[PDB]
């Protein structure tokens, strides 16, 4: 009968309708973010939209530090993002306890994707409503950006976009990557990649940013942290005076 | 509420039969045909595998006949995937019987164990019934040769000649005329081959899509020899039956 | 119906070379074209 | 696992599953039983749709629960032998717990109880079988015949039949059997049971099976060569009178 | 070998070479037959521009 | 049973004897006491000879499964922690005494794990009942910046001291060396100080020396 | 609380065919067109990596995986379902054979054991069937090289040459003439490359083709030397550089 | 297909869960309740509606206390918030049992949000229909978070839910603008009384009753207690003065 579209069951076209509708829930916040991969570090920059003046800007953020070495940026409704953050932190804890060494980004991304797949396969569960971008630097592999989805399809990215204008930023970065033929930014300093990402994001969205519209996460060698507002203002001032 | 998505598998119809086993008995008819003939000297199990092509592997490939014990072999007609679990449980039960009594398990005990397994799902649990029906063949000192059959309903009866699967009625009508009470193994084998030739949906009868299992008792007494006819020996009986 | 298509295509092929009679090798061309179309449209 | 209730009280008061199981029983093979002074006879028929069913390994329609009490069923054959297994294991447990061979009344009560529980427990459809229990209590020669319905109601019957066309056999027993004057011999009981069967079976002497139960741990199964012997004089006495 | 082992991309070339050899031998009818067979095999595949030009 | 391990600049090397002793009596003269967890990590057991192979099989299966899951090489640290947890959860009821050596992209490593769960790390380490004699020798001869041939010679000297000074250690010498640059290679019967000499007389008996109560033949194949 | 979906989600249609099984078959027949063929001295299993976005890394995604150093797996259905299947199959294979018997199970028993999970998924209530179709290739010292195809229904069939995906019909109908009794590993890989050429619709190079071979026991990849009993893993996977050498061999 | 709102975990075609939206709409049919984040601590306030005079005054209370420094004020389905604050108290007790440090406010927020979303993942649980303005004082300072039935919480500088939710937020914005440098608790309690009075104008048909409570370091030194004595009357008649 018509109960196909309600639960995660196959459809006459061979489609999982619930998982398809889950993706449309990731654009509710219409927050555009992108992450580039530097020569030795990674930086992820996301729009920071504060709807009401009653909000405290410090607490509102879609960037969660999973561990001392792995950072994560998540797009979608925040409560499900926080559930995913809790599970990811707990699983990083469990892996560090059981194996004794800090886990690489790909392992965490694969485990969260497997969890989302278990969510999809079990009928009584509903799929996660978020899209998670795992970002970190792996001394065993190198800088890496990993993006999963509600279905569980994860794959490393040279540079990740998201939000309503994900396609436009994707082409904007693809033109640069296809003209420079390099798989990563050649800028050695984490200082330069931040301005590169901000400049490309500004040219893509066509908007000008202030101290509070954007939140930048930086993952250096064995260190992840979120820059404060003064840091973003200084970066924007440097960009404005440079170009 | 987890109710609207329930299908109520174990529900009595207004007139009073189950509906899931009703459609399982239709799924049986859409599977490959199998034939079982009870002869005085032995039992012959043959089946025609469905979906055959030049790229089908035949060197080591048995999908309709399965071995549960050195004396007892079964024929599968239906969904092979669901039949695999039943086969494994039957083998486990037979080995447990050998554990408990240190004597060959009679066919009726295993047939009951499998019928009970099917009935348990047809009764409670709200799960779909197994869409597979078996053909049981074996030997013992109790009743000699035995030839039962199974159903998704979980009922079993003894038969001197059965054929479950596609064109069951045609095969039964063909075999009932030619069935006597005194054939040897070869007469039953040629009768089964003729029945398969006259019931198949293709034109000719090539050795690729036919499987044979026979029970023979010769010089050695008390132990029968179970041989699954390989293609090299399978193509031999085709010329003997005249089909070639 | 493919046989009729083969015959009609052979007749057309004879016209393409501005000839007056249908030949066996034009029949080969027609049957090849008909087979190709039949096996392609099955996709 | 499955906790959903399958038997729900209908707005008219009946349970739909139980009253559907009644019809499921109504499609089963006819089974009849009568009792004499010291003999009880359970007669039954078999399906004649398909042939080439042997007799030796074919499961008997009347299953032996114990040496002194036997059971016959009608309706869905798949579910009935489960009740047979439960009754047998319960009889063995009763022997272990009370040091006494089981009685017909207690076994029938247990069967009615398990059918009632399946009509009560969630996630399980009611049994589609109707059972007849016959036998003799220890040190007692009185034949006891009991009928158990899928609804869980059990009663004693001097002569009861179940299955398809059970109304015809019931009305036949209502006039050719006397409750206050039972037949006095095993032969008379067998003759009455046979003559009752031809009212419905209408040929099929091959697939008419009859079990005769006697006291002092005596249960016999009459073969075909005796059933046709009775049928001979029964049909001889039918048309000439 | 290429008839049974259906290899039209190579059958085109072998038939074209056969037509060339037959033309060199002045047996024009067989050359025409080989060319027509190659044309039959040609217009069913992704034959490259070199072989269609030839 | 004597097992030793020496850590040098490029990699690490361990060694073991071949005599399995169940007490006052010797069971087998040539056995492989070295257990493989992964192609790059090796373990050698001591103490009880009946928990070592089972525990190493468990850890090898789980570690290779984990490496396949992570699509990367195994790490000695993960194996060490897993041995620690497994031995601790039984609460000291397993007397397995194991050595663990391995290399990884992070570098080279060598630890020891005790029966009740205790752990330690050192460049040289000998564990087991016969560990004393060899460990004294390696403490006497060891020095910084060893070479491959020097390391294997030191291991050979330690195992020779252990086999000469202890009853349960002897027969052949089994050595595994781990090289960061190249593949790890395994030496079978690297040293054979004990070789059984020929007997003075041959104890071959004439045919039919012992009477036969009954002759019979048992079938094998169908 | 728990799971209230204890009822089976696969119900027999009145036509006599399983819904979810015939639905997963449709979900399988669309997607990546993979293939695998068996030769005398080895088995080659090939698939094409459809790079979704050109900013992604197809290297991180493993279209083919290693069930055992002898047995590899190729799928043509849904990514995450195949990933979960391969993880579970590796775990249960370890549990069933490495723990109990001490070595790696052969292809025939491993395929039945992994299909056990899928044939339980179509049975256990509250879950949907896996939307993948598995191509299992493996070798053993007794039954030799063997290739098995696993359907979402749980049924597995032994096939000498196979293909599943969008181009399944064309590849299947084209492999009969390609294949014969005697074959070589390089012959088999050339056959696979030629077959996959038309079924690809994007850029053709070494990066967009995922190819693995089961051949002789190569000792270089074994990871240790000194044991004559074992000679290395038979399952090896070509990198982009390895495959873009036979790519122009066409 | 229809019936996308019958169940809970089902996604609508636009990707918005529907039972949560109905829970939100049920929240607004509740008594107004505001909270002010003063410089040193927080100041809660409730507008428990006086029904028929049979109800005993100054006895029924709605500002529930968690531990010592966390306060909970709830609107909407009052019992559902009762159960939510009960679970929150259990979590705080467990944390203090196995960490012996009083639960910090963001940690309590994480716990309550994870509990709330656990009830909007399944098909066998009704989402909570209560919005809370829980807050308090911890070591790092003061925090005031509003929780929503969708499971999303934010670090507000002031919030209010109820019938007069919209009116209350306007006066909250006016108060924030009037005192950008900050606000003292003593004036904050009077401002909260004024805000509640302005919000109650929508429900002037029924009688009102005001209860207020505040947690602070300057006076209450991290202890939560109500307002009793002359202070409550002073706030009441100050707020009635401008009317």
């Amino acid at each position: 009968a018509g109960y196909d579209r309600h639960i995660t069951i196959f459809s006459p076209e061979g489609r999982l309708y619930q998982v398809e509708y889950a993706f449309k829930a990731t654009n509710q916040t219409n927050i555009n973010s992108l992450a580039v991969r530097g020569k030795d570090c990674t930086v992820v920059i996301s729009q920071k939209k504060v709807p009401d003046k009653l909000l405290d800007p410090t607490t509102v953020s879609y960037i969660f530090c999973i561990s001392r070495t792995i950072g994560m940026v998540v797009n979608g409704p925040i409560p499900d993002a926080r559930n995913a953050a809790l599970r990811a932190k707990a699983e990083a804890a469990e892996f560090r306890y059981k194996y004794g060494y800090d886990m690489p980004c790909d392992v965490l991304a694969k485990r969260m994707a497997n969890l989302s797949q278990i969510y999809t396969q079990r009928a009584y569960m509903r799929p996660l409503g978020v899209i998670l971008t795992f970002v970190s630097v792996d001394e065993e592999l190198g800088p890496s950006i990993y993006k999963t989805d509600p279905a569980g399809y994860y794959v490393g990215y040279k540079a990740t976009a998201t939000g309503p204008k994900q396609q436009e930023i994707t082409t904007n970065l693809e033109n640069h990557f296809k003209k420079s033929k390099i798989d990563h930014i050649n800028e050695e300093s984490w200082e330069k990649v931040v301005e590169f990402a901000i400049t490309h994001m500004i040219d893509a969205l066509g908007t000008e940013f202030s101290k509070n519209d954007l939140e930048v996460g930086v993952a250096t060698k064995d260190k992840f942290f979120t820059l404060s507002a003064e840091n973003i203002e200084e970066r924007l001032v440097a960009i404005a005076e440079q170009d | 509420g987890s109710r609207r998505y329930d299908s109520r598998t174990t529900i009595f119809s207004p007139e009073g039969r189950l509906y899931q086993v009703e459609y399982a008995l239709e799924s049986i008819s859409h599977a490959g045909t199998a034939i079982g003939i009870m002869a005085s000297d032995g039992i012959v199990l043959a089946a025609e595998r469905k979906v055959t092509s030049t790229l089908l592997e035949q060197d080591t490939s048995t999908e309709k006949l399965y071995k549960l014990n050195d004396k007892i072999a079964v024929a599968v007609a239906g969904l092979t995937a669901d039949a695999e679990i039943l086969i494994n449980t039957a083998r486990i039960h037979a080995q447990n019987y050998l554990k408990t009594y240190n004597e060959d398990i009679p066919v009726e005990i295993l047939v009951r164990r499998l019928s009970d397994i099917k009935q348990g799902y047809t009764q409670h649990g709200g799960l779909r019934p197994f869409g597979v029906s078996f053909i049981y063949a074996g030997y013992d000192d109790r009743y000699g040769y035995q030839l039962y059959t199974s159903n998704p309903s979980g009922n079993y009866t003894g038969w001197k000649a059965i054929s479950v699967g596609a064109n069951t009625s045609a095969a039964q009508t063909l075999l009932q005329m030619d069935y006597k009470d005194d054939m040897k193994v070869d007469d039953a084998i040629e009768l089964a081959l003729k029945t398969l030739s006259k019931t198949t949906d293709s034109s000719a009868l090539t050795y690729d899509r036919l499987e044979f299992a026979t029970i023979r008792k010769g010089a050695n007494d008390g132990e029968v020899y179970q041989k699954i006819f390989k293609p090299q020996e399978i193509k031999d009986i085709l010329v003997k039956t005249g089909i070639t | 119906a493919d046989v009729k298509g083969v015959c009609t295509e052979a007749g057309m092929y004879a016209l393409r070379e501005r000839r007056i009679h249908v030949t066996q090798e034009d029949f080969e061309l027609a049957v090849g074209k008909v087979m190709n179309k039949n096996q392609e449209t099955a996709i | 696992g499955y906790d959903r209730a399958l038997s729900i009280f209908s707005p008219d008061g009946h349970i739909f599953q139980v009253e559907y199981a009644l019809e499921a029983v109504k499609r089963g093979t006819c089974a009849v039983g009568v009792k004499g002074k010291n003999c009880v006879v359970l007669g039954c028929e078999r399906r004649s749709t398909l042939k080439l069913q042997d007799t030796r390994i074919t499961p008997s329609k009347v299953s032996k629960i114990d040496s002194h009490v036997v059971l016959s069923f009608s309706g869905l054959n798949a579910d009935s032998r489960i009740l047979i297994e439960k009754a047998r294991v319960e009889a063995q447990s009763h022997r272990l717990t009370l040091e006494d061979p089981v009685t017909v009344e207690y076994l029938t009560r247990y069967v009615a109880g398990v059918q009632q529980r399946y009509t009560q427990s969630g996630g399980v459809r009611p049994f589609g079988v109707s059972t007849l229990i016959a036998g003799f209590d220890p040190r007692d020669d009185e034949p006891k015949l009991y009928q158990t319905e899928p609804s869980g109601i059990y009663s004693s019957w001097s002569a009861q039949t179940i299955g398809r066309n059970s109304k015809t056999v019931r009305e036949f027993l209502e006039k050719n059997y006397d409750r206050k004057e039972p037949p006095a011999t095993v032969e008379e009981c067998v003759k009455l049971t046979v003559r009752s069967l031809l009212e419905v079976v209408q040929t099929g002497a091959k697939n008419i099976e009859i079990t005769v139960v006697k006291p002092d741990s005596d249960i016999v199964a009459l073969s075909s060569e005796e059933i046709n012997q009775y049928v001979t004089q029964i049909e001889q006495e039918k048309q000439e009178q | 070998e290429f008839k049974k082992l259906d290899d039209k991309p190579s059958l085109v070339d072998v038939h074209l070479l056969e037509s060339k050899v037959y033309h060199k031998l002045r047996n024009l009818a067989k050359s025409k037959a080989s060319l027509t067979a190659a044309r039959t095999a040609a217009n069913s595949i992704y034959c490259p521009t070199q072989t269609v030009a030839e | 049973t004597t097992i030793v391990g020496v850590k040098f600049n490029n990699g690490v090397v361990i060694a073991a004897d071949t005599r399995s002793t169940q007490g006052p009596i010797v069971a087998d003269k040539n056995c492989a006491k070295l257990h493989r967890i992964s192609p790059k990590i090796w373990c050698a057991g001591a103490g009880t000879a009946a928990d070592t192979e089972a525990v190493t099989q468990l850890i090898g299966s789980n570690i290779e499964l984990h490496s396949l899951y992570t699509s990367r090489e195994p790490r000695v640290v993960s194996a060490l922690q897993m041995l620690k947890q497994h031995l601790f959860k039984y609460q000291g009821h397993i007397g397995a005494y194991l050595i663990v050596a391995g290399v990884d992209p992070t570098g080279s490593h060598l630890f020891s794990i005790h029966a009740h769960g205790s752990t330690d790390v050192g460049y040289y380490l000998s564990l087991g009942s016969g560990s004393l004699a060899a460990m004294a020798v390696l403490e006497s001869h060891w020095k910084q910046d060893l070479t491959k041939e020097e390391a294997i010679k030191l291991a050979s000297d330690a195992i020779q001291a252990g086999i000469w000074n202890d009853l349960g250690s002897g027969s052949n010498v089994d050595v595994c060396v781990m090289e960061i640059g190249k593949d790890a290679e395994y030496l079978r019967n690297y040293l054979t100080p004990n070789v059984r000499e020929e007997k003075q007389k041959s104890y071959k008996f004439p045919r039919g020396t012992t009477a036969v109560l009954k002759e019979s033949i048992v079938n094998i194949c169908d | 609380m728990t799971d209230r979906y204890s009822f089976s989600l696969t119900t027999f249609s009145p036509s006599g065919k399983l819904g979810q099984i015939d639905y997963a078959l449709t979900a399988v027949k669309q997607g990546v067109t993979s293939l695998g063929i068996k030769a005398t001295n080895g088995v080659v299993i090939a698939t094409e990596k459809k790079s979704s976005s050109p900013l992604a890394m197809s290297e991180t995604l493993s279209k083919v995986s290693l069930l055992t150093p002898d047995i590899g797996a190729v799928y043509s259905g849904m990514g995450p379902d195949y990933r979960v299947l391969v993880d579970k199959s590796r775990k249960v294979a370890h549990t069933s054979y490495k723990r109990i018997y001490g070595e790696y199970p052969p292809t025939k028993l491993l395929v039945s054991e992994v299909a056990k999970i899928m044939q339980e998924a179509t049975q256990s209530g509250g879950v949907r069937p896996f939307g993948v179709s598995l191509l299992i290739a493996g070798h053993d010292e007794f039954n030799g090289f063997s290739l098995y195809q696993v359907d979402p229904s749980g049924s597995y069939f032994p096939w000498k040459a196979t293909a599943i995906g969008k181009g399944s019909v064309a590849a299947k109908t084209f492999l009969e003439k390609r294949w014969n009794d005697e074959l070589e590993l390089e012959d088999a890989i050339h056959i696979a490359l030629l077959t996959l050429k038309e079924s690809v619709e994007g850029e053709f190079n070494g990066d967009t083709i995922e190819l693995a071979i089961i051949g002789d026991e190569n000792p270089d990849l074994l990871g240790y030397t000194g044991i004559p009993t074992d000679k290395g893993p038979r399952f090896r996977k070509l990198t982009s550089q390895e495959i873009n050498d036979r790519l122009e061999a066409l | 297909g229809t019936g996308y709102d019958l169940s809970n975990s089902v996604f609508s075609p636009d990707g918005r869960n529907f039972q949560v939206e109905y829970a939100v709409k049920a929240v607004e049919n509740g008594t107004t309740s505001i909270g002010i984040k003063c410089n040193d601590g927080v100041v809660f306030a409730v507008e428990k509606l006086i029904t028929s005079k049979l109800l005993v005054p100054q006895k029924n209370v709605k500002i529930q206390v968690v531990d010592r420094h966390i306060g909970c004020v709830y609107s909407g389905l009052i019992p559902d918030g009762r159960h939510l604050v009960n679970r929150g108290r259990e979590e705080a007790a467990s944390f203090k049992k196995l960490y012996k440090t009083p639960i910090p406010i963001p940690a309590f927020a994480d716990r309550l949000g994870q509990y709330v979303q656990a009830h909007t993942l399944y098909n066998s649980v009704r989402p909570f229909g209560v919005s809370t303005i829980f807050g308090g004082v911890d070591k790092n300072g003061a925090h005031l978070y509003m929780l929503e039935p969708s499971g999303s919480y934010w670090g507000y500088k002031g919030a209010a839910t109820g019938k007069g939710r919209q009116s209350a937020k306007a006066e909250l914005e006016k108060l924030v603008d009037h005192h950008p440098e900050g606000l003292s608790a003593r004036e904050a309690v009077k401002q909260a009384a004024k805000i509640i009075y302005l919000a109650h104008e929508d429900n002037k048909e029924k009688d009102f009753e005001l209860e207020i409570s505040w947690c602070s370091l300057s006076e209450t030194n991290g202890l939560h207690k109500f307002v009793k004595g002359d202070l409550l009357q002073e706030a009441i008649d100050f707020a009635q003065k401008e009317i």
